[PDB]
């Protein structure tokens, strides 16, 4: 009775029968807006279960040289679904989600994917080679959405920071000899009540293979990755048209 | 005359869940008498880093351990008493001769991130709330002191930045300016959480502009206006030549801090302000390196 | 009297300063409350556990 | 005026002096303060979370620098030959760098409490094997073999469901705290040594890889506390932030 | 003596310190002061009064300045016409500087609050019509026509006794205070768009004019706070005073 | 029954079945100095209904392209009526006034007119064109009672402020379409309890055309504007001779 | 004991200062009462009609 877990959130449920419990994020499940820490005088909508759910956005192959990757979130669920659909059309937004990166093998494979919640997940170039050049990270690497993006240089989580570290954030490991997915749950957290879906991104979900995938030739080996995120106390205000970027 | 379903709906609890409660933590933890246990069904020493939990396994469990009564203080590792020492972050020069500054005045960014020693302890955190202490020590270049008058003046984004040595903005009628001669001791200054957010923030991973997001403006990327308070205008107080030539060094204080989300130790060296860039042909290890994980 | 405005307004801890001005932001650092919750990072798990159990049950 | 006399020190501008300072903004009030996920309130805090340690810090390529996060084990030919080994020392240079808690450390001149290094092995469910990790108190020499080793404070992992284990290396001192050691001379607060030895031996079934990896986390216990703080060695930078 | 250490910040001018000072006069005492009529206690009760807003900026003939008071509107003869647009930031260049809630906030660096914007109708009785006022929040670009204006925060007026209609600008930001908008960047604080459409037209009978003038009037609402003081930048002079 | 009003001072009254309420200055009515607020030691007159009254002092015509025009006002009402003597012969004078625009035109005519007080409004020149000319503006301009002046740059009411704001003063609209008739009662206001009406003019009322007169040929096209003004809880002291200024 | 001679004499507004000379106009400008009044400008109307109303009955 802890390997096992079922999540169900809006018509969607998760299955799972080699989970190693749950992560609560910092400690604290996704709350609405207070009526002190609000601004927005506007009465916001909160769609509920037609956004509240889960969305299973990608899959990766995991092969025996994957570098890593990564997710901006906010973004990510944009364009798919409801949840899009409010994003765009609203100014304002606010949200906790329900991370479930899922990826199985057999008992005779190995391996073991670290994945890890980094707020504010600013980007960085390799400034040119040589550090003299002031280059800055495309739209295409800050704001991959679905599809996410693969690490150039992980060790470093392509901004400068030990990837040894990465773990003072919500995080949880995939050891294929343990579990086969990890389950996070991040609440809302920026320095604002709401703030555009488009524009910014909350944190990143870091997906990357620590110790190399490997197994013996003849075993199947396609061995997918797939991430699957669901929006929790999704709330929207500020109505105009609708918004790609 | 409800629908059940919105009786129920906890949808719009404004109060966070929590699941963890802050203690006293004065000391460090005492140690308590321990003893052997030899018993099947009972392994501490065993733990799951999948979970992505720290092993909480005590040393009482790990050795059969004496009593200890720790009584070693923990202030020493607060916020206050980590960060609330004075650190420089600016630097300004107002030359004789040059191109860097002449005219007799200055307007500097007010950036913290230019400088590596205080710019690495910051960026432990993500936000970051506080009051702070601005000192401003201003000599020659010789650290020689010397009897010129300054003018120090803190412009808000959205004042009248000074154009000139004699400007008009230097009436300083609304902004806050600091009059102060060389041979006084350096001027100090006690400024407010000013920001429109609710703490200054080290990343912010997105735009502010909200268009089209090209080439040519990816220069905007991380850029948060909520941590541009403004520039800092300094400039001898006259109409002609300083006769001197001289530097500013700005030093920050921070106090009744307030700091979330703690992220990873910057590991590489720094390239730019505002910019987590990195030499990309000069990786070096977070660390050290030996010959081989079985010497030393 | 005094304005109530330094950054750590309403904060849950309880800190003792020294000011001479009517801004309490101006005020010293001061001493202060040591409480701490280390399973907010290091024990942020829903179903928690012991050190006693199997972690994997 | 009511007579004063200044003393020493009279302006004398002491970075760390916590004084008081005429405020810029009279009657300014800062932005209401909202409530923020993940507020932190000491350092100590972070030093219990457990960080990869770099036991393996060989590897330079820069094409092979993921490859410092985990060392390998694989099936021996032998009898107690050996795995891994490493200086328990935080603050000093070496595996201990690529962790939170050497990073924080770094910041501060003395430091006591007991360390925890959990070790989680991510071979295949098929893979058998037990190690027997020993931590040698100061004094203690490198272990030249298993036997010797174990004569320290030690503890057999066994491998299973629960992928790691922890070791716990209990604050073993002849002072009440330890200044950052540092080979000469200063290798009189040097915590010990930790290494890890083949129990028995990695066993595997025909069809699973012969070598696999752990991967080690460390942290401090809940009796750690650090003094009087300084500025970091570890790093320095070269160019001026342009 | 008594024993003191003057601190960092000693001898400094600081403008905006306040302190004592010794006083010129002793024993001097005042005129009294006389009761006046419309005393002034703060400055928000000035932020709340409504002043013309020059939505037609346009016009710089020195002999038509006067036409920048008011935008005309006139029997149009389609459907769903754009009669004016306007940035609604206060702080910006822009009508907005016109208005006496726009000058006070050239003085404070941030601001928060609703606005409210009302539009007084002053073409002949006889005439008709119903306009849509728009109020597009961030992110919305510019409106390309009515029904897509009308999806954001709006308003229909309709022409009667009731010569004016207000349309209110909630406050409606991710932020609590807005520093001042201003094109590069600092976009991030635009408050959003206001356009004006022709709902149905400008109906009217033969005998009255085809064309008449709006005047738009605006103001803050209740909740409408500014903080940190700057000096202005609309404006600074050129030659000294004489 | 907000739409008509009646006033009536004195032995004057005045009716008005458009008017659109009524403004009093500064919310505050005009009340007489209190014995703490006073200096002059000499017993005032109070002459009430001799000279509290309403005084229809001008009328000018509203034009498809006038300016503007102001009136100067403890002045405007010298030399006319027992006012105008008891501000004569009297140093000291004191008293608030009731401000009655009119003007009335066709349901078929369209224009708006502004109607403000400004108080203490000092007038300035245009310092020859150029600017490098110190000049000013004569007792004809500063001081021409009745009749009032033309305004020659309403945009900046000949004092280099813009008009967009007079509205921080006591104020009220002409809008044709809406009524016929301005009305604001504004109280005695100087730094003083009692100053001479001759040379210090406490407050200007401005009448300006900001949206244009206009209506199709052929419809009554004078248009007038008429000023009627009526002081209240007048007050003097310090009797002499008469004087004109 | 302390001269009553501040402009803000016998004014409507609680102000507290702090002085060190027998003047009371060198004593600081100080924290104050935060009362407003908008009406007087905004609403400087004879008879009140609310939101809620047509302004022209
Ligand atoms: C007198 C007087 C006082 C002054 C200076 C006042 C400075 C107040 C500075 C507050 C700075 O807060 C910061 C927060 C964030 C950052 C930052 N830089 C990169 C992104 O974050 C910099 C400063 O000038 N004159």
């Amino acid at each position: 009775s802890d390997r096992v877990a079922q999540l169900t959130i809006g018509n969607s449920t998760i299955t799972t029968q080699e989970a190693a419990n749950i992560i609560v994020g910092y400690g604290e499940w996704p709350s609405y807006c207070s009526d002190d820490d609000a601004t927005a005088v506007d009465k916001p909508t909160r769609p509920d279960v037609s956004v509240n759910r889960f969305y299973t956005l990608d899959t990766k192959l995991w092969e025996k040289s994957s570098k890593g990757w990564y997710w901006k979130f906010p973004d990510v669920l944009t364009e798919t679904g409801v949840f899009g659909q409010n994003a765009q059309f609203h100014y304002l937004y606010r949200s906790g989600f329900c991370i479930h990166v899922q990826c199985n093998a057999s008992k005779f494979h190995q391996g073991a994917l670290l994945v890890a919640i980094l707020p504010e997940y600013v980007i960085g170039t390799v400034a040119g080679g040589t550090g003299t050049e002031d280059s800055h990270p495309p739209y295409k690497q800050t704001q991959p959405g679905a599809d996410g993006f693969e690490l150039q240089h992980p060790y470093v989580l392509d901004a400068g920071i030990p990837i040894s570290q990465l773990t003072v954030c919500p995080h949880q490991w995939i050891n294929l000899r343990t579990n086969n997915c990890a389950t996070i749950i991040v609440p809302y957290m920026n320095t604002l009540p709401f703030d555009s879906a488009l524009n910014h991104c909350n944190f990143g979900l870091l997906v990357v293979p620590i110790s190399p995938l490997d197994f013996d030739q003849g075993a199947t080996p396609v061995i997918p990755i797939t991430i699957t995120l669901a929006p929790m106390c999704s709330e929207f205000a500020g109505l105009r048209q609708a918004v790609t970027q | 005359d409800r629908v059940a379903d919105v009786i129920e709906s906890s949808i719009g609890d404004s109060v966070s869940r929590a699941l963890t409660q802050a203690l006293p933590a004065p000391t460090g933890q005492n140690t308590q008498v321990s003893s052997h246990r030899l018993d099947t069904g009972e392994v501490p020493a065993l733990q799951a880093a999948e979970i992505g939990a720290s092993s909480n396994t005590s040393d009482e469990s790990m050795i059969e351990t004496r009593c200890v009564l720790n009584s070693h203080s923990t202030a020493e590792t607060t916020l206050d008493s980590f960060f609330s020492r004075a650190g420089l972050v600016g630097e300004i020069d107002l030359p004789l001769e040059g191109t860097t500054n002449p005219n007799g005045y200055a307007n500097w960014d007010i950036d913290i991130t230019g400088y590596a020693q205080m710019r690495r302890k910051v960026e432990l955190f993500t936000y970051m709330r506080f009051d702070a202490e601005f000192t401003f020590v201003a000599c020659t270049p010789t650290g020689q002191v010397v009897p010129q008058l300054l003018q120090y003046m803190f412009v808000p984004p959205g004042a009248p930045k000074p154009e000139s040595r004699e400007s008009l903005a230097w009436q300083t009628a609304t902004n806050p300016s600091v009059f102060v001669k060389l041979t006084d001791p350096p001027a100090q200054v006690s400024v407010p959480f000013m920001s429109p957010a609710s703490a200054y923030q080290w990343f912010y991973d997105g735009y502010p502009t909200f268009g089209e997001h090209k080439q040519e403006k990816d220069l905007e990327y991380g850029a948060c206006p909520n941590n541009m308070m403004g520039t800092f205008s300094v400039r001898n107080v006259g109409s002609s030549k300083s006769k001197y030539p001289l530097v500013v060094r700005i030093y920050m204080r921070m106090k009744h801090v307030r700091a979330w989300i703690p992220r990873p130790m910057r590991n590489q060296n720094y390239l730019f302000k505002a910019n987590p860039n990195y030499a990309g042909n000069s990786i070096k290890p977070t660390g050290t390196s030996r010959t081989a994980i079985t010497t030393l | 009297h005094e304005n109530s405005n330094s950054a750590t307004e309403g904060s849950t801890i309880n800190y003792t300063t020294i000011n001479y001005y009517k801004d309490s932001y101006a005020a010293t650092a001061g001493k202060q409350s040591l409480k701490q919750d280390p399973d907010k990072f290091a024990n942020p798990v829903k179903d928690i556990f012991t050190e006693m159990a199997a972690p994997l049950k | 005026g009511f007579p004063t006399e200044p003393k020493p020190g009279t302006n004398q501008f002491l970075t760390t002096d916590d004084g008081v300072s005429a405020p810029i903004l009279p009657n300014f009030h800062p932005t209401p303060c909202i409530h923020i996920p993940g507020e932190v309130r000491n350092l100590l805090e972070l030093c219990q979370v457990e960080t990869i340690l770099e036991v393996n810090n060989v590897p330079t390529n820069a094409t092979s620098l993921m490859e410092r996060l985990r060392f390998p084990v694989s099936a021996q030919a032998g009898k107690g030959e050996l795995c891994a080994v490493f200086r328990a020392d935080p603050g000093r240079d070496g595996p201990w760098q690529s962790t939170m808690l050497g990073q924080l450390c770094g910041y501060y001149t003395q430091w006591s409490g007991s360390l925890e290094v959990t070790f989680m092995f991510t071979g295949s469910f098929m893979a058998t094997g037990k190690m027997l990790i020993a931590y040698t108190p100061p004094g203690g020499p490198l272990p030249k073999d298993r036997a010797t080793a174990m004569l320290g404070t030690h503890v057999i992992w066994d491998f299973g469901l629960q992928s790691s284990v922890t070791l716990v290396i209990p604050w073993i001192s002849n002072t009440h705290y330890r200044a950052h050691a540092r080979d000469g001379v200063f290798d009189y607060y040097t915590t010990g040594l930790v290494s890890i030895w083949y129990q028995t031996n990695y066993v595997v079934p025909i069809g699973a890889p012969n070598t696999a990896y752990i991967i080690a986390l460390a942290a401090a216990q809940k009796n750690f506390t650090m003094k009087l703080c300084k500025d970091t060695s570890h790093i320095l930078q070269t160019a001026s932030i342009q």
